[PDB]
């Protein structure tokens, strides 16, 4: 007779990794790299989103 | 305008330039929300008269 006995399934053969970029575009760097810093005192702020 | 939070920054959306006498009504309607602490938008452009 047949006796099912095992399976063979087909190993994926890679894996392909990236980003859709998506909501991008960050200014993020204007804020290390900049001119007239302000002082200890003085207070800044600058919301990044 | 005192108190801030954020300001985004952006080039116009959903307008052209098109010269044209008759009926050529258009609807925009939009989407308005607010969930999770993101005001939420989504839209869908219909030009019909
Ligand atoms: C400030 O200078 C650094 C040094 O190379 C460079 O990354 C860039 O010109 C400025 N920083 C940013 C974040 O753009």
């Amino acid at each position: 007779g047949i006796y099912q006995t095992s399976n063979f399934r087909v190993q994926p053969t890679e894996s392909i990794v990236r980003f859709p970029n998506i909501t991008n575009l960050c200014p993020f760097g204007e804020v290390f790299n900049a001119t007239r810093f302000a002082s200890v005192y003085a207070w800044n702020r600058k919301r990044i989103s | 305008a005192n108190n801030c939070t954020f300001e985004y920054v952006s080039q116009p959306f959903l307008m052209d330039l098109e010269g044209k006498q008759g009926n050529f009504k258009n609807l925009r309607e939009f989407v308005f929300k607010n969930i999770d602490g993101y005001f939420k938008i989504y839209s869908k452009h219909t030009p019909i008269n």
